[PDB]
This record gives C-alpha cells, structure tokens and sequence, in this order.
C-alpha cells in the first residue's frame, strides 16, 4: 500500500511485508527455482580459485566487456568538428543505441543519424539511402559537414562508402563541394577507440590529401592537438588551458566541449564550437602534431607522419606528474614558448598534495581497467603515488601495448606485484578481485556489480568502486572533471585519499567497537 | 484549434525534399475522435526515411531488448559483434528477484564477441563452444536464448541447427531466436519474431504433462515487462482480487513460468503490440481466451479490475469490489493532493506501442489534458485504440523526426512532455518540463494503485520544480 | 605503378590468362604482383608451383587476428620475381568470402605491400557476387579492368553483366574497362562477334587467346605456359596479350547493352 | 601479535582476540564501568524527545560548539595582507592552537607569533613583550607589517595595544614608519568571524584614516572586494576569476590564496601573494567596496561607508544561482563592464545541471550548520534545488540574522518545514537529527560524531555527513574547492546528487534483497 504524505517508491515499496509475501508465493509457486542452498553453493563456487582457472580457460564466451564498437567512437570524433553531423551508414537501431549511450554519460543532446537500411539494403546494397539520406539529413538538420559511418550491416555487404557518396554528388543530391568525409567502421574489429582513429584520419585526409602541394611544415607556427576518443570534457578544456596559458599556438582537431555542454537557457543548439574545416584544412602548415592518446590513433600517426610529413612526438598520454612535465617540456621544445612560471607552480602544488597525502595512499592495492591509454596513464600515476597496481585489465588492449605497460611496472618497486590483462572481459576481473582482493576498483559504472558480488561474500571482502573512466551512469556530472595533466591529477589523488579515508570512517564507525580509531583528523 | 495543425504540418513538412515530403505528410494527421481506422487518417509502420534522427530501434532491441532479456533464469547470448550487448546491459529497468551471476543473469551481458575471422569463416563453431562455456561457468542457467545480430543474418550461419545439437546434447532448452537488425522497419518484427520464437522452442514443451492443477482462476500477466515493478504493482491487485497469478511474460519471468501459460484460464494482456501475436496462438493452439486491460491510474485500473472480474464468477466480483473499496480512499487522497497542482497543465507524449494511448487515462484523473501523442513502431490497429482515447484538434505523430517533433513542441507549447532518453534533453533545454516515460525516469512503479501514487507525484516534482523559472538570465 | 583487375564469368579463363600474362610480363622484366581475390586460391598456383601456399585469411586465422599477421607470411616470390598473395576464404556453404577480399586487400595496402616495388599489380577477381568482390576496383586499387570472355551466349551476358556493375564504380571513381580478352572456346564467328560486343560496349577486344592444350600440360604440371614451353604457339600469344596491355592507352566507361541487343548480336 | 609482511595498525590490531581479552580484563577489573544494560539505557534515553526538551532547556553548559574565538579569525585576515605577520598579543599557547588548527584544515604552513605573556604579564601589564616582541619578531621573520591581536589575557588586564605599540616606536624598537595595525580581539565575545572584522577594519584604517583628505571616490575606477573569514581557497580564486574575466578592476582586500598554498618545490616561503599596503592605502579611490559576507563584516561597513564614504551594496553572500546573478549584475552596475557572454554561459550550464539533477535532489530533507553567511547561503541554494532545509543551526548567529533567514525560507514552499537555531551548539543538533531525522548533514568534521551516534541507534536511522564548511580534518584537499558563485555551485550540487546516489547504492546493494533497485543508470 501507499500513503499520500510518505510515498514509497521502487525501494521501500516491495520491501513491505505485503509484497514480500507475494514474491515468495510467486517463487515457491511457478519459478521452479533452485533451493538457496545450491544457489549459495554455485555462488560460493564461482568465487573460488578453482572457478577462476575454469573462468580464464575460456575462449568463446564473453561476459561483460570493457569495450564497444567502432561506430560509437566514430560518432564522438565527428561531434568535434564544427557543425558536422555524425552520419552512420547502415541500420538505425545502432544510431539509436550510440545516441542513448552517449546520453547517459554526458547527460546532454546527442545528435546523429542513419540511412535506415532495411532488409532490401542487405540484399541490394545501400545506394539510394546513402544518396537520399545525405540529401534528407543535409536538408533537414542543415549541417556544414556530414561524416559517414557504418555498421556491420554495411561492412559485410561491403558497401563502398566512397563510391556511394560520389554518385549522390554526381547524381545531384548534395552540393559537390559539400564536405562529406567517410571511413569504414567495422564494429566487428578493434573497438570503439579504433572507430575514432578511422573516423578522424578520414577527415584529416578529406581536407589535406589533395592540397598537400602548397602547404609548408610550420607555416602557422602552431601545434596540432589530436584528442582521440575522450569523454571527460574537463580534459579537453584543461589541455586547451595549458597551451593557451603558455602562449602556445595550437589547433585542437576534434573538440566536443561546447556541443556536449550546450547551456539550458531556452534555446536548443544542435551544434556548438567544434573544429573548423578551414582549420582542419590548414592543419599541415603547423610546426608539429601531438597525439594525446596514441594507442588508438595509430592510423592517424601513419597519415600525419606520412602525408603531412609531421615529426610526431613520442609522447605518452599526459597523465600523472612525470608524463605531464614531459608533455609540456616537449610543447616548450616546439612552440618556442617557456614553461610559464604559472604552470610550474601548479606542478609544485601537485607534488605538495602528494607529500601531504602520501601516507594514506602508500601501499594501497588497486585493480583498474579502461582504455589502453587511460589504464597505461592511471597505472603510471598510481606508481607515482606509491600504490600497488595489482590487477590491470584492458579489454581492447594489444600485445605491443601490454608489454609497454609491463615495462612501466618493471621500473618501480610498487609495480612488480601487478599483472596485465588484455582481451579479458570484466567477468574475469570479478574473479581477480576475489582470489587476490583489492582495496578498491577504478573503473566505470559496470564495475558496480563486481562490487556488489564481493559484498554478498562478506563485508570484509567487499571491494569499493571508485568511478574514473567511461561510462559513468550511476553518478551525475562527473564528465566535467579532468584526468589529464596536473589539474586532472589533483583530482585523481583527492578522489582516492578521500576514497580511502571514507572507507576507514565506515570500517571504524562502530560504537564501542571500531570507533577508537575514529580520529577526528587524518 | 482547427486547420492549424495542417498549417503546422505543411510548414514543418515544408523543408522536406519531395522524396520524403510526400511520405512524412502521411505519418502525422489531425485526430478525429470518431474514425475507427487510420487507413483514412494516418499511416504507421513503414520504412523510415534516411538520416532523419529517428528514435526507432531494430529487430534486436525487440528480441534481446524487450522480450528475451527479461527472463531471469536464462542466459541470453547476444550472438554477433561486441556492440549491441554492451549498449543494452541494464538499459531496460525490468526488475527481478534472484542472485545475478549465480541464479539470474539479466543485468549481465553474454556475447560471442565476433572478430574479423568469425565473420569471414562464419561461426557456429564458435557459438557451440560458447554454449558450452556457459553450462560450465554458469551451472544454474536454466536454458539459453541466442539473440542474433546483423552479421549472423548476412553470413548465413545455422544458429538454428547448433541450438538443436548443443542442447539436444546438453539436455537444455536453447532458443535459436532470429532478431537481425536489418530485419523489419522498427523493433516490431523483433516482437513478432520473439513471440513465435517462444511458442516454438519454449511454450510447446509441457504439453503431455498434467502434474499441474488448473484453477478456475489461474491466469498470467502477458506484456508487463515490469519496468520499475509495474508487474508486481499489478500482480498484487489481481491476487488481492482472488485470481491466481501463475505467469508473467518478460518481467521477473521464469522460463518455467512461461511454460505454464498454456494451462491457465485467462491471459491478461497489458501490452498489445508485443504479445498480441502470441496470445492468439495461445488461443488457437491451446484455446485460451485473452483480453486487453489497462492499469494506468484510478479510473483505468478500477475499471479493468472489473472487466477481468466478469470473465469469472460472481464470487470473484464481490471480492474485486473489496479491493476497489480498499484503494478508493488512497487514490482519492492522491488526486486531492496533486490534481490541484497538475490541473489544467497540458502534456505532450511520444513513445513505442502502448503507453502513448495507455497513459492518457492516468492523466485524465490528474487533470492534465493530453494535446499530442505518437508511436515509433505501432500500427493502424494500435492507432485504432488511440483516436477514441484522444480529443479532436490533437496532433499525432508516427516515427516523428527531430525536425517534425521539435517544431511541434516549439509551437504547441506544452507544460510537460514525456518521451525517451534521446529526447529528454532537447526539451529540458527549451525549459519545457520533461519526464521520461520509457524508463519511468528511474522512478517507482506506475501501473496499479500503488503505482499511480508515485506517478501523480513524479509529474509534480518535475513540472512544478523550481528549475524552470531559472532559465533566462535576468540581464537576458 | 599500374593496377589492373581481371574479371569474368568463372570457368572461362581468368587465372591461367592472368598468371600467363604476368608470366609474360615478368619475362619483359617487370615488377609484378598477383593478389588472389578468390576463395578457390589458385590465382598464384601456377607461378609459385603447388596446390597453394598459406593464404592471408587462413593465415590470419592462426594468429587470431589479421592485425597479427605479417606481409612476410603471405607474400611469396615465384617465377620471374613475381610476387603473389592470396585473399583466402571459407569453404563451400559457410562464412563470407566477399569479406576476405576486403580483409586481404585492406591488409596488403595497410602493411604497405604496394609502396616500394611494383610496375604492375594484378587482382585476379573471382565471381562478382557482392560488395566485397568489387574491392579491387575502388579508388587506389585498380584503374584498368580487363573482363575476360568467349563466344558463348552466357560468356558475354556476363562480360556485359560485369561491365554493367562497373559503371557504378567507374562513374564515381576512375576505374575503367580497358578491354575484353577472348579465350576462344572455338565457337563459330567467335572472333569478330566479340569485337562486336567490345564495340557495343565502348571498349576494345585487347587480344584474342587461342584454345591451345599446352595450357593443360602446364596447368597439370604445376606451371605457366611461358616457363613450360617458352616458344610454344600460345606462349607468344600470352606475350602479345602482355605487350598490348602494357602499351594500352584505351580505358573507357562501359556501356552495357540489353538482353535484346545482346541476343541480337548472336542472332 | 604482528606479522612482518602484513602489519596490522591501530585499527586491525586491537581487534585481535589476544587484545580483546586484555581490554575485557581491564574493563571488568578496574574500570568499575556500568553494565551495558544501563549504558544502552542512558543512550536510548538521550536519543529521545524527552531528553531533547531537557537538552534545549539548557542554559549554562555547552556541548560541542560551532564557533571559535576571535583571535583565530584575526590571524587569517592578516595572512591575507602581503608579507604581514599574524602577531598575537598575549599568551603563546593560544597561537600554538591557532596555528595547529589552521594546519589540519589547509595542511600547509601557518606562521603567526606571540608575545609570550608569562604570569608577570597579567600582574604588571604587557609592555616589554609588546615592545621587544615587535622588535624580535620584526628582526627574525622580517615582515613588512605586523597586525597585533590579543588573547583573553590582555583583554581583561586591558593592555592598550595602541599605546603599547607607539611606546615601542618612540622607545626605538621598530621603525616608526613600520606598519603595525592592531585590534582588540576579545576571544570571550562574538566569535572567530568577528575577529576577522575587527582585524580587517583595523587595517582598513591604519592606511586610510589619516590620508582621507586627498582621496576621491572612484579615482582608480576599481571595485574593492572584502572576503571576510574565508577558508576555501577555491572561493578566493573563483571570485577573482569572474571579475577578472569581466574586465572589471578590483582589489581583493585580504587575499590568503598564494600563502596558504605554497608549492613544495624545495623552497619554504613564509609569505606569498597577499594584499599590498600600497593597495590597501589606495582603497578609498575605488568606485565602491563589496562585502562578500556582510554578516561578520558589520564593523567594516560602518568604516567603509563612514570614512571612505562608499555606497556599499546591499548584497548577500554570492551563493547558489540567484545570489550570484545579483552579485554580477551589481558589479556590472558599478564597473561599467557588462556581464560577459562567458559568465552567462556558465550560469546556463549550472541551470542545466539543475534540470538534469532535479529529480534526485527534489525533496531531500537536510540539517545544516556553519557560519552566518555560509548557512544563509547554503540554505538558499538548497531551496533553489528544491530540498527541505529542515534543521538550520548557526551557533554564532544573531537575531537580526535569524529573522533574515526565516524570511528567505518564508518565500519558497520547500522552506516552510524548517526551523532556525542560533546560540545553539552541536550537541543540540545531535538531538534534532534524532527526533526529526534528515537525510544527510552538511557541516564540518565535527559532525562526524553526530553521524556515528545515529548509526549506533540503527542503520535505518544513520544520518550521513556531507562535509562542506570548516573544519574538515578527516578528509584531504577539500580546501581547494569552491562554494561561491556559479563555479562553486556546480560543485555543491554534484556533491549532493552523488551523495544521495551513493547512499541509494549502499542501501540497495543487498543481493536478492535490495539490489533489485540497483539501476545501472540514474
Ligand atoms: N587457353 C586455354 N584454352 C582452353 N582452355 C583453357 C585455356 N586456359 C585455361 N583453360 C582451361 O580453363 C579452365 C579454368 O581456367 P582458369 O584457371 O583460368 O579458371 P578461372 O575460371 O579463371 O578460375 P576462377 O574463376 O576460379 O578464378 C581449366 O580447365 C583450364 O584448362
Ligand atoms: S518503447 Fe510499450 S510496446 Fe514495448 S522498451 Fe515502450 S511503450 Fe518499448 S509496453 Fe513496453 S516495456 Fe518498454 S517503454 Fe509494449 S513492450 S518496445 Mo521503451
Ligand atoms: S541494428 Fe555492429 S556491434 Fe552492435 S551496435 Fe551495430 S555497429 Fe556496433 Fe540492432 S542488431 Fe545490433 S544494434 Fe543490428 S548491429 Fe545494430
Ligand atoms: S553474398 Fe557476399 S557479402 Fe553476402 S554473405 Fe556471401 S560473400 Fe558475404
Ligand atoms: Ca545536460
Ligand atoms: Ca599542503
Ligand atoms: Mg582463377
């Protein structure tokens, strides 16, 4: 029942004895459910080392990924270029998912469209939807640019996007000069991060391949900045702020920041900010191109170094302390501008928080996961703070990557007790945290369940989940923080020391039991 | 409000190049409370025009999304690449009871993770090893539904055969469900494909088995996915009316619960578009009458509480009334508290194939008048049930597109609007109170009596919340 | 470096006619490569010397992923320094061959199989069934297409049918039908009849290839006619086809004909 | 016992059965402790409505304040003026506490000195120590200025700081031109916030009173900004950023920011940043002075309006949304510069987060406390978000204040269920969260115990503590965040929605019990 002035929702309502009764009668009645005994048993089982080997001997089934397909990573890339339209060649449900997904994370408008390829499409190929779709979309939402993407649907049938696009042009559906970059984005290959590469590079070329002859290396004396798949706006902003406060000329190729954060003031804005084509067009003239996350921008580098002839820096993702000074130092080597006293202070302010927080963080064993650049980044900074990165999982990582990381771990004494994991899904990490238990986990909302499962075993075995990465659906407005450079590192640190401090407060908040260690100050 | 919608429509549809122009102009028409078919007034369930910002899903969203996913004691394998699965892990809020990972596997996502090679060489050979790896890593799994994606539909794999072999081998039911994205216009085919998929591999198994006792009251709730608990919010009333709730299709469902539907005396169908197909085979093959009901708000639930009653004996009927009397004071109380706040305030909706017509009654009771609705995958028979539930000038859309919807919203100027996540934000930026209808915006049950309570409160916290008045900055 | 894709109705003579054309082209001291874009995997069997070597897709299967393969593993030199690679594929009634063609081509290009060596690159394309088997003719793949045909009502329906599909990639792209290559099945008036179709098409009949059993002697012995019997009558013929191709400057946009105009020819 | 590779600290160690045994023997043996029965009883008692009335009828004993003395608020004010020395006339242990305290919060160095007034001081007054102390300190730590304060000891014995200072000058201990402002800071009067007023105003005079004859109102066309006792550096920074990005001239009179955040880079800095005397000297030539927290700067206003003749604005602390646009609008009214499109965006971005997070925050009943400006601020913004500010306590508040807050509550319907409390200490609020229980508390680390005490009663009665304010000892680096204006409001909000979301995730993570409402997304 429900009483007016104290309305019980999802949680208190089914707890009421009246409802519990119901569910019991349903369960004992028509569910033919196993007895808790064996349920507890099978659980008790999965949480063991015996189950783990079984688990890992796995080769065809996958339970709970840490990855997504390429089309999703393409769409985010496109959102970055000013007034462009994420256009996905193929089915419409995907675009419906790609959208719904990016919504729950950023909690703002996600525009994207699709040629809706029906059954006939697979059979006859998809020429008219591409032809019309380019027209309809371009006519309805009035983009300045449309960047074509594709689902498995188009990949298998092997629709030539290129040809398909050009016919539509010649056939008279869209102004021949209308920018319409493309890339084949095989959802069944690589991952979402890969899409971003293919999608980006596609555009890097559309504006430069033909006009390569008249561009000089370092004509505008600026520094190109290639993001890659990045979902924390705080990071886009922070990287722009530093270069900017350095008096460094730069050009951020693919910048989501305005569009994924259009103010709620009464006017809806399908587009905002973004990288100008004229800007992407003029890219070659820069001094050099920088790739923030190079481990999923491997095809970009091939182009930039190859067609633009840029002497691309061997830099790591700007995370933690060291990698950041290295990032700035190199920018300093290139733009010509000094590392501002401003930035140097910031650095020292970060090292201050480290010396100041070092006690609590020292020795904390973690399990963590995410994209190849992120994890390689996070892990690093974890060694800097002096934590043991026990279990490091990266579902979309590769061999050359894994090795690179191991080595980063071979360097510090805090890392020699950690193992890397690639091509292994979440369900594997569920085991890792049971057989060799962490302190905490550092991942997305999906790690909410590995957390729960550890608690069912025992409060003493529960592994709290610190949410850094993507997605993050069970929390609000985290997408606005930063994980790159000094700024974003001030936060990572606080998030943990206070993540630890909180647990200690909970483990010790028992009256006349654990409260003696309830220090007022820590 | 007479020939304006027409001046509205023909203006919104003005931008559409003639290929799409003729088409869309037939998906949105003015509602005459009087027609009983739309072959004359409006058209639904046709192909979507390219690059137009549809919200419509695919056949998969129908099979792994709405119908199968919801079966807690089974493990639904998202056969195909690694994107579909992950995107819908815990997307739908169909609640359930159990030990996830051990006994239940719904907030979980199993995928065959197709790689480059799997596509080239095709892969039932992988699907099989994978149907094995479950039986061994998830023993309490009570059957396996293999939801196909697009690649499988092109490559041409016999996921139908393997499921017979592995399963005939592992002595476990395996449903070779075909839900290829490239199939059908909307998500609709997914349902029809699911329904049938069920009468074939699951439903027809307990046929020569009579260790069960049909009571003149036994029934099953069909088409209540239990978003938020709506299935429990309703299974409570029926049972408190004396009927015996035996099954529940998709929503804390049991594979076995689905297998006992053939033995019941009546099939109660809330969602017509999804299980309407099956309910008919349910009645031809087995011969079990079914009916449509509506548990959104007082007047609807109250009403329905009696319709399901008359299909039985007077006995249950007097008992029914007792239930209505019981909640009468509670729901009356709600209205007295919130109708005052919602009165007059008009609302605009957009959904799938049920709520568009089924939530209005819940509104009437609160005094919010609905001035616009639409479906994304319903058919003429679904609109056949709408025209009546609506007023006269009312504008209706079917697979409405960004431009189409957004301009109506901009012009009809609603106080409150209800649609999905893809839309939740577009209007929350135009300072128009938005309340998710699909996921109930992560809010409590709306079906039944207890549900109505939360609803009447959820429209109030959003619609009259302080936020809205703070949109345009003073200096402007 | 030119890239020509050789098409045709299977069972008329794509592989021999190509492997013999490049054998000849090798003879002329050219840097040539043969990409085998066919599930059968016999596009190189005559230049390398065996049933077939380790193909891309078959090979990439062993390493788990194609990105794990190395050009070194699929690319093998053969006769006259001709390089060869196979696209690979599944077996009759399973998987998707049209994909392999894509996967294999993307791989070669991706791994820079093109960048530093060749004068000619020949894509031996199987059946033009779907999207994938058109891969050899997009931008940056092949610019010249040489459809192979005969004097048979169905051999031409195909020569015609294929070129039709080409206008799709020819209008939007730069790929062009260079000409037809006739392997006389020794049908009557087969000679000019083809020349007829090559005209109603808008191309030329590059050259006419005889029916000389030296091809089976070579085929069954695991080698090309040019290495088998250098002076044999059809050894030179295949040398002529090579010389004509090299010096060919005629590349047009096909003009399909209709069944009616087609059967009219024969009739 | 302790095993080398798994050293158990304070909390795990005494949990060991060996230690539990010990404590039991101590307890049953020599403590003569009451039986848990009556202990539980007396507790059960205190947690009642009967005990509450008894509690509140209280009129002489105080249990756990929410204020500090004045000298502490003086010292912080001083830290603000460039190269000055917090100088406290009196006992030496006072400053030893003042320091230790400010450490634990900011966790950086806190310099302050004292004329160690020994017993003789009380008996003969404190002339020499003031004389010498001014010399020694000025000679050792080499200030540019020393702002004298006073502990209980000087107040009673009524040492005239003024005279005492001037003798030392004439007597030749310190350069007669050496800046040495002063202010009697009766710890037994008002509160710490009050000290800040007395201390500030003192200085506002030292550099103006005599020179008033040649200054023109609005000669430099700038806007004075008087912060008041503020301990969140993020707030000093944020207020400077806005004015600054408006192109508005200003002068932050009293600016701790650099000094309370000196980078650890190897060089210790006793001083950094701060407001220049030459800046404080020129103050009157501004257009107008703004007081960010008027409720404890009442003596400043009297001076500024009186001596400087400034038409001081009737603004409230810039907190939440409305009080910020008002702050900016007024600044726009004065400076001449308009509200930048930049700031307007920011605003809309905040309203976006509100509409986006409104559901979770709507109706949440809170209990809160802090300084008069803070609470008045926070409360306000809580109504904006649509939460019920049930119990509002302010230990150092006054009547004029209380009734200004009530009125702010009279306006919104979400405020008609809240009561104000002034002159009431923490121990009173311990009762209020028991008789009429919140959702959460919003205060300092001291509210860590009210939290604990609610749990001992029942997990279903526990009131989680959200830390906003001062002190904050059990957590690290929060001092860097912001609570003022849009920026600092983006945070307040996230901190709650996610404070709520977290609890819902804890309340609901019981397997097959409450985990059904464990929505992946919220
Ligand atoms: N010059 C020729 N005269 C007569 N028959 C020939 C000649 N050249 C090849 N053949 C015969 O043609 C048959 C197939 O030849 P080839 O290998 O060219 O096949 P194909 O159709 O091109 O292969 P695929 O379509 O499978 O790629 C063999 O039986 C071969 O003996
Ligand atoms: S949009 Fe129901 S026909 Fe289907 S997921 Fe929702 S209005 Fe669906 S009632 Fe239903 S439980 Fe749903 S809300 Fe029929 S199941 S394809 Mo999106
Ligand atoms: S209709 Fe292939 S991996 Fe899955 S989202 Fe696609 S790009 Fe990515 Fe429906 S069955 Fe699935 S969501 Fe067919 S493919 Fe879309
Ligand atoms: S017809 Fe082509 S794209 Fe289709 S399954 Fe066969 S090989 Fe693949
Ligand atoms: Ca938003
Ligand atoms: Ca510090
Ligand atoms: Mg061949």
């Amino acid at each position: 029942s429900q009483q007016v002035d104290k309305i019980k929702a999802s949680y208190p309502l089914f707890l009421d004895q009246d409802y519990k009764d119901m569910l019991a009668k349903k369960r004992d009645g028509f569910e033919e459910k196993y007895p808790q005994d064996k349920i507890d048993e099978v659980f008790q089982w999965t949480t063991t080392k015996e189950y783990q080997e079984l688990n890992f001997q796995r080769e065809a089934l996958t339970v709970n990924p840490a990855k997504a397909c390429q089309p999703l990573g393409a769409v985010l890339c496109a959102l970055g270029f000013e007034k462009t339209m994420p256009y996905v060649h193929g089915s419409q449900g995907c675009v419906a998912y790609f959208r719904s997904y990016f919504n729950r994370h950023f909690r703002e408008p996600v525009s994207c469209v699709s040629d809706s390829m029906t059954e006939d499409a697979a059979v006859f190929g998809g020429q008219q939807n591409m032809k019309d779709g380019l027209q309809n979309c371009k006519a309805t939402y009035k983009p300045d640019m449309i960047a074509v993407s594709t689902t498995c649907m188009a990949e298998v049938i092997g629709d030539d996007l290129n040809a398909f696009i050009n016919n539509s042009k010649k056939e008279g559906f869209i102004p021949d000069e209308f920018p319409v970059p493309f890339a084949h984005t095989p959802s069944f290959v690589g991952s979402h991060v890969t899409g971003w590469d293919n999608m980006f590079e596609g555009i890097a070329r559309y504006f430069t391949l033909k006009s390569m002859d008249d561009k000089v290396v370092g004509s505008n004396k600026k520094i190109n900045i290639v993001p890659g798949f990045e979902t924390y706006l705080g990071n886009f902003r922070v990287i722009k702020r530093m270069l900017s406060e350095m008096g460094v000329g730069y050009s951020l190729l693919s910048d989501p920041e305005e569009v994924l954060d259009t103010p709620a003031d009464g006017q809806f804005r399908m587009y905002a900010g973004g990288t100008t084509q004229e800007e992407m067009k003029d890219a070659p003239n820069a001094l050099n191109t920088v790739l923030l996350q190079p481990w999923h921008l491997e095809k970009t580098k091939k182009f930039v170094e190859g067609t633009w002839k840029h002497e691309v820096p061997k830099l790591n993702i700007p995370m933690g302390l060291d990698w950041t000074d290295e990032f700035l130092m190199k920018v300093s080597e290139i733009s010509g501008q000094p590392i501002p006293a401003s930035l140097t202070k910031e650095r020292g302010r970060l090292v201050d928080m480290m010396t100041d927080s070092h006690t609590w963080l020292h020795g904390k064993r973690f399990a963590l996961w995410g994209d190849p650049d992120f994890v390689m980044g996070l892990v690093k900074f974890l060694l800097e703070l002096g934590c043991e990165p026990v279990h490091i999982l990266c579902h979309n990582g590769n061999k050359r990557w894994k090795k690179a990381v191991d080595a980063i771990l071979a360097a510090s004494p805090y890392g020699k007790n950690a193992t890397v994991y690639i091509g292994k899904d979440l369900w594997h990490l569920r085991s890792l945290v049971f057989t060799d238990k962490p302190d905490f986990m550092i991942g997305n909302s999906y790690g909410k369940f590995i957390q729960r499962d550890t608690l069912h075993k025992g409060k003493e075995f529960e592994v709290p989940l610190i949410r850094i990465g993507f997605p993050i659906f069970d929390r609000h407005h985290l997408h606005r923080s930063t994980t790159l450079g000094y700024e974003g590192a001030m936060q990572i640190l606080t998030t943990l020391v206070n993540s630890i401090l909180e647990r200690l407060d909970e483990e010790t908040r028992g009256m006349q039991a654990t409260d003696y260690n309830h220090d007022l100050v820590r | 409000s007479r020939e304006e919608v027409e001046s509205l429509i023909q203006e919104v549809l003005e931008v559409y190049p003639e290929k799409a122009r003729k088409d869309r102009n037939k998906h949105l028409a003015v509602n005459d409370p009087a027609v009983t078919q739309s072959k004359k007034c409006i058209i639904s369930n046709k192909k979507s025009q390219p690059g137009l910002m549809t919200i419509r899903g695919c056949a998969y969203a129908g099979s792994k999304g709405v119908v199968w996913g919801p079966i807690k004691d089974m493990i639904h394998i998202s056969h195909g690449p690694v994107g579909c699965g992950q995107y819908s892990r815990a997307g739908r809020r169909n609640y359930y009871i159990g030990t996830t990972g051990v006994n239940a596997f719904v907030t979980m996502n199993f995928t065959s993770d197709f790689q480059e090679k799997d596509i080239v060489f095709g892969g039932d050979k992988k699907l099989a090893k994978l149907i094995d790896e479950v039986e061994t890593l998830f023993p309490l799994n009570k059957g396996i539904s293999v939801q196909s994606e697009c690649p499988i539909g092109l490559i041409g794999d016999d996921i139908e055969s393997v499921s017979k072999v592995k399963g005939a081998e592992l002595s476990k039911t395996i449903v070779p469900v075909r839900c290829e994205g490239f199939r059908g216009v909307s998500q609709s085919l997914g349902h029809h494909i699911a329904n049938d998929a069920v009468r074939d591999w699951v439903l027809g198994k307990r046929d020569e088995d009579t260790t069960f006792a049909s009571t003149p009251y036994d029934v099953a709730i069909i088409g209540d996915y239990n978003i938020g608990g709506d299935a429990w919010s309703s299974r409570i009333l029926l049972e408190e009316m004396g009927l015996r709730c035996v099954a529940q299709w998709s929503g804390d469902g049991s594979i076995s619960e689905i297998e006992l539907t053939p033995k019941v005396k009546l099939n109660l169908v809330h969602c017509y578009r999804s299980m309407n197909y099956i309910s008919r085979h349910m009645e031809e093959k087995y011969g079990i009458p079914w009916m449509e009901y509506n548990f959104f708000g007082p007047t609807k639930t109250i009403e329905s509480l009696r319709a399901i009653a008359a299909k039985f004996d007077e006995s249950i009927q007097k008992k029914c009334e007792e239930v209505i009397a019981k909640y009468k004071p509670e729901w009356e109380a709600v209205v007295a508290k919130y109708r005052p706040r919602l009165e007059g305030k008009r609302v605009m909706l957009y959904i799938g194939g049920l709520r568009p017509r089924h939530v209005i009654g819940a509104y009437e009771d609160l005094g919010m008048e609905v001035v616009g609705t639409g479906y994304e995958f319903a058919h003429n028979d679904d609109y056949d049930r709408t025209m009546k539930e609506m007023g006269d000038s009312t504008l209706l859309y079917d697979d409405v597109t960004g431009y189409e919807f957004e301009e109506f919203v901009k012009r009809i100027k609603p106080d409150l609007i209800g649609s999905g996540i893809k839309e939740k934000f577009i209007f929350q930026k135009m300072g128009i109170p938005f309340r998710e209808m699909h996921s109930w915006d992560y809010s409590g049950p709306y079906h039944g009596f207890d549900g109505f309570a939360i609803f009447a409160r959820d429209m109030d916290m959003t619609l009259n919340n302080p936020c809205w008045k703070k949109l345009q900055a003073p200096w402007e | 470096m030119r890239q020509c894709a050789i098409y045709g109705k299977g069972g008329i003579g794509k592989s021999t006619t190509t492997q013999n054309l490049v054998a000849a082209l090798a003879e002329m001291g050219k840097k040539v490569m043969i990409v085998g874009c066919d599930p059968k995997a016999d596009s190189t069997r005559l230049i390398l010397h065996s049933k077939a070597q380790n193909t891309i897709m078959e090979m990439a299967a062993e390493a788990g992923t194609v990105e794990d393969l190395e050009l070194e593993d699929v690319l093998k030199a053969g006769y006259g320094g001709v390089k060869c690679v196979e696209s690979g594929g599944p077996e009759p009634g399973v998987g998707c061959a049209g994909r392999g063609v894509i996967t294999a081509i993307n791989f070669l290009e991706e791994e820079g199989a093109y960048e530093d060596d060749l004068d000619f690159v020949f894509y031996d394309v199987g059946d033009v069934v779907c999207g994938g088997f058109a891969m050899p003719i997009r931008e940056n793949k092949a610019q010249e297409i040489y459809i192979v045909c005969s004097g048979e009502m169905m051999a031409m329906y195909a020569a015609n049918n294929i070129s039709k599909g080409i206008v799709k990639y020819a209008n939007s792209g730069s790929v062009r039908l260079g000409g037809l290559i006739c392997n006389s099945r020794n049908t009557d008036r087969e000679d000019e009849l083809i020349i007829a179709l090559a005209n109603k098409l808008g191309t030329q009949m590059i050259h006419f290839v005889p029916r000389d059993n030296v091809v089976q002697r070579a085929e069954i012995r695991r080698m090309t006619v040019i290495e088998y019997d250098p002076k044999a009558k059809q050894a030179d013929e295949y040398r002529a086809l090579a010389r004509k191709v090299v010096d060919n400057k005629l590349l047009v946009i096909p003009n399909p004909i209709t069944m009616d105009e087609l059967e009219e020819l024969l009739m």
